[PDB]
């Protein structure tokens, strides 16, 4: 019964910064990776940040040094510091997670609902 | 008559062949009259009739070497080996256990007791190689039961045999103890791999005493957590008996049952 959280977003002036959260319950185990696409209008959606079990993150080109993800794997939490925000920010972002193998499954894979960010 | 037996053979070995051998291993193994949380536990020691104790798996390979082992119904464990007119024992923890292992090959001309028990550390040591270094495989099993043949004969150095029984305990105790190390030996032979196991693997085998525990003395399921390893290594926590329901196949008998 995976339910993934959103939290964050809105209206942001350029050079600001903010975080996003994502949470997901009902996972009976610890995701295997967990973090956010984004989608801007008129682009296809993309990887923005993203961590592993292993602690091990992964950025877009664009966004690395900019943007942090951390993550608490007992807690199925992560988190995305947005610093020094930029035109190309504005977008939709989507937290995503993926849990490994525990009865009956052998993997699952979700989305949330999407928070936008709008940088002014 | 007798202890009950069960043969395998690694001659011509398939995956169906050892998986309805480790099969016919629990079957001898469990009585099937106490199982909780649907995993099945093992005979209590505590008052075991001594000619229910023990089962005996009959090993042979291509090489046409034949070893019978001996297992303990209570924790499904090596304690012994018989090759040709001899047997030799792992060195029992107890009076109770040094004496119930007397009545296993009664018919053997030569009966040793090593100075060493059968505990992974120990042979670890003996072997001066760990767990993650040594293949597991149709052919390190069929290397193995040539290993324990000729030791025997005095054709085999202690180092090779402690491997060796490394080798044996986990391709049968451990698989039976566990469907998913079943499962990493049925997939070596569909490939026809040989590979040391994973951490997955290993902290299993660690575990499993903790695990028989944690799941009898749940509360419906819940534990009072167990940390295990994925199969690149990092920890993750057991809370319920729910997720081990494919893993572990039975336990060690802890307390009386619900
Ligand atoms: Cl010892």
């Amino acid at each position: 019964q995976v339910q993934l959280v959103e939290s964050g977003g809105g209206l942001v002036q350029a050079g600001g910064s903010l975080r996003l959260s994502c949470a997901a319950s009902g996972s009976i185990v610890n995701f295997e990776t967990m973090g956010w696409y984004r989608q801007a209008p008129g682009k296809e959606r993309e990887l923005v940040a993203t961590i592993t079990n292993e602690g091990s993150s992964n950025y877009a080109d664009s966004v690395k040094g900019r943007f942090t993800i951390s993550g608490d794997n007992a807690k199925n939490t992560v988190s995305l510091q947005m610093n020094s925000l930029k035109p190309e920010d504005t977008a939709v972002y989507y937290c995503s997670a993926t849990f490994g193998s525990r009865w009956p499954y052998a993997h699952s894979d979700h989305w949330g609902q999407g928070t936008q960010v709008t940088v002014s | 008559k007798q202890y009950p037996i069960i043969n395998f053979t690694t001659a011509g070995a398939t995956v169906q062949s050892y998986t309805n051998f480790i099969r016919a291993v629990r079957g001898r193994l469990t009585t099937g009259a106490d199982v909780r949380h649907e995993i099945p536990v093992l005979p209590n020691r505590v008052g075991l009739p001594i000619n229910q104790r023990f089962i005996l798996v009959e090993l042979s390979n291509h090489a046409e070497l034949s070893v019978t082992l001996a297992l303990d119904v209570t924790n499904a464990y090596v304690v012994g080996y018989r090759a040709g007119n001899s047997a030799y024992f792992f060195h029992p923890d107890n009076q109770e256990d040094a004496e119930a292992i007397t009545h296993l090959f009664t018919d053997v001309q030569n009966r040793y007791t090593f100075a060493f028990g059968g505990n992974y550390d120990r042979l670890e040591q003996l072997a001066g190689n760990l767990r993650e270094n040594i293949e597991l495989g149709n052919g390190p099993l069929e290397e193995a039961i040539s290993a324990l043949y000729y030791y025997s004969t005095g054709g085999t150095q202690l180092p090779t045999l402690a491997r060796s029984f490394i080798i044996c305990i986990q391709m049968i105790s451990e698989a039976a103890r566990f469907q998913y190390i079943e499962g990493e030996m049925r997939t070596r032979i569909r490939y026809n791999r040989r590979s040391a196991p994973d951490p997955s693997v290993i902290t299993l085998e660690n575990s499993w005493g903790r695990l028989s525990t944690a799941i009898q003395e749940s509360n419906q399921g819940a534990f009072a957590p167990i940390q295990l390893q994925r199969r690149n290594g990092s920890k993750f926590s057991v809370y319920d008996v729910s997720i081990l329901i494919p893993i572990i196949a039975l336990m060690v008998y802890r307390c009386a049952p619900p």
